[PDB]
């Protein structure tokens, strides 16, 4: 189910079991739907026969690509099945090693006889502030399973292990978000894109000329400048992180659904790691850092094209405005994208991002995300109050 | 970006 009211025909045989609103239900209240569990299951559950679960080594450039090939191959397609996403292992170790990640919260499936990987789920610690609440809680990634083993009851498995993987260490709540519709979004976020070098994404039907247009006026309305505008823009750097991380903390509590980040984990996010995450902060004539931008790479491989492979793509993630203007920040990051060699934009409605993306030549994309909290009752939220972004 | 959407 991608649409909302198509879900509510279905019925849910292992998300009825799980501590989640119900799709129909009203949620005045503000708590956990199910006490803190007093003993926790200290055996794994059973996998079919043939199988084994795992801890994936990450620090192992052996594991590592074994994870790059398990994703790379059976991760997300887009709904006519024409691109994959193409994460890189540098930027798995990026997302699957902030502080505090655990080896058992790296969860893989094995073949017994081949030690083939078929399957993977993630865990990363995140202190998540809903609301007035502020729980420790974990964000769930990269639920793959292998193409031939689909459709056999092998997801509500491993969903069920890494929680109890999760429960062992005190963790009882937990946030993940989906592009499928499931049991119940706390939020609903559409994306939107942003063309940078439109002749590449007509050619991979990527987006399409559109109504009465031709290819050259499509080059030249979609042009960008060539050096951003904004004064004083440098990349960040380590003496950045200290005040970058005053920025955000402040920046965010405005919004009803966030992070909050310690300054080793805003380090850890936003310091430039080369073709995994850029980003670039404002300082003024004063030497005072008072607005930062930020964008994640994630290129998706492109599917039975014989010329083109891959589709370099930048995703917007945290821009924290107090002296400049939001609009001139992301036109800066569109520049920033260009002259790195991206061939698209990707940004979220989220927070007050649907003040800048009609002005500055975004398309209205088909998908949705949603975001989901288990195990925390809560009123859902428009996707304006939305304040948190995952990879 | 979680999951997968095109220009509509
Ligand atoms: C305290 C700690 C808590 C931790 C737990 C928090 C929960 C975290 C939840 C994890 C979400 C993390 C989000 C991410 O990481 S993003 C996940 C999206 N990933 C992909 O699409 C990658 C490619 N697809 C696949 O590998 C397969 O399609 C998977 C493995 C996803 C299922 O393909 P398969 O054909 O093998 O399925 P099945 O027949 O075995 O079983 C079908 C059952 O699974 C339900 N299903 C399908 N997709 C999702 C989904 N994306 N989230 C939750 N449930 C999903 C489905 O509706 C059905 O439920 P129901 O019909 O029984 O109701």
């Amino acid at each position: 189910a991608k649409t909302m009211e198509e879900a509510s025909k279905r019925s849910y045989q292992f998300w009825d079991t799980q501590p989640v609103p119900k799709l129909g239900e009203v949620v005045n209240t503000h708590g956990p739907v199910e006490p803190d569990k007093d003993n926790i299951r200290q055996e794994p559950y059973t996998l079919p026969q043939g199988f084994t679960w795992d801890a994936l080594d990450l620090g192992d450039r052996g594991v590592l690509k074994e994870l790059y090939t398990l994703l790379n191959e059976n991760y997300v397609e887009d709904d006519d099945n024409m691109f994959r996403f193409d994460y890189s292992p540098e930027f798995l170790l990026w997302a699957l090693r902030p502080p505090g990640w655990l080896p058992q919260w790296h969860c893989g499936v094995r073949v017994v006889s081949s030690r083939k990987l078929v399957g993977f789920i993630s865990a990363i610690p995140a202190n998540i502030h809903i609301y007035d609440t502020e729980k420790k809680m974990v964000e769930i990634n990269f639920l793959c399973v292998h193409k031939k083993l689909r459709s056999k009851r092998v997801a509500p498995v491993l969903i069920r292990e890494i929680t109890r993987r999760v429960h062992l260490e005190g963790i009882f709540q937990a946030v993940y978000t989906a592009g499928v519709v499931l049991p119940k979004p706390v939020g609903t976020c559409r994306y939107w894109h942003r063309s940078l070098n439109p002749r590449k994404l007509i050619e991979v039907k990527f987006s399409h000329l559109s109504r009465n247009m031709t290819m050259q006026r499509t080059m030249k309305l979609y042009r960008l400048p060539e050096t951003p505008k904004t004064a004083g823009l440098r990349p960040m750097e380590t003496k950045d992180i200290p005040v970058v991380h005053q920025l955000l903390t402040r920046y965010l509590k405005q919004f009803h659904l966030t992070p909050v980040m310690s300054q080793e984990e805003v380090e850890h996010w936003f310091y430039p790691q080369e073709n995994i995450i850029d980003t670039f902060v404002v300082e003024n004539a004063n030497g005072e850092v008072t607005d930062f931008l930020s964008f994640y790479t994630l290129p998706s491989t492109i599917m039975n094209h014989p010329t083109h492979k891959s589709l370099k793509a930048a995703y917007s993630f945290y821009n924290v405005h107090t002296q400049t203007p939001l609009l001139d920040l992301m036109s800066d990051a569109l520049v920033l994208a260009k002259m790195k060699g991206f061939d698209v934009f990707n940004a979220l409605d989220l927070m007050e991002n649907k003040t800048f993306l009609e002005k500055l030549k975004f398309g209205i994309g088909d998908g949705n995300l949603q975001y989901y909290l288990y195990n925390w009752k809560c009123p859902s939220m428009g996707a304006e109050k939305v304040g948190l972004v995952l990879q | 970006g979680n999951c997968f959407s095109k220009p509509r």
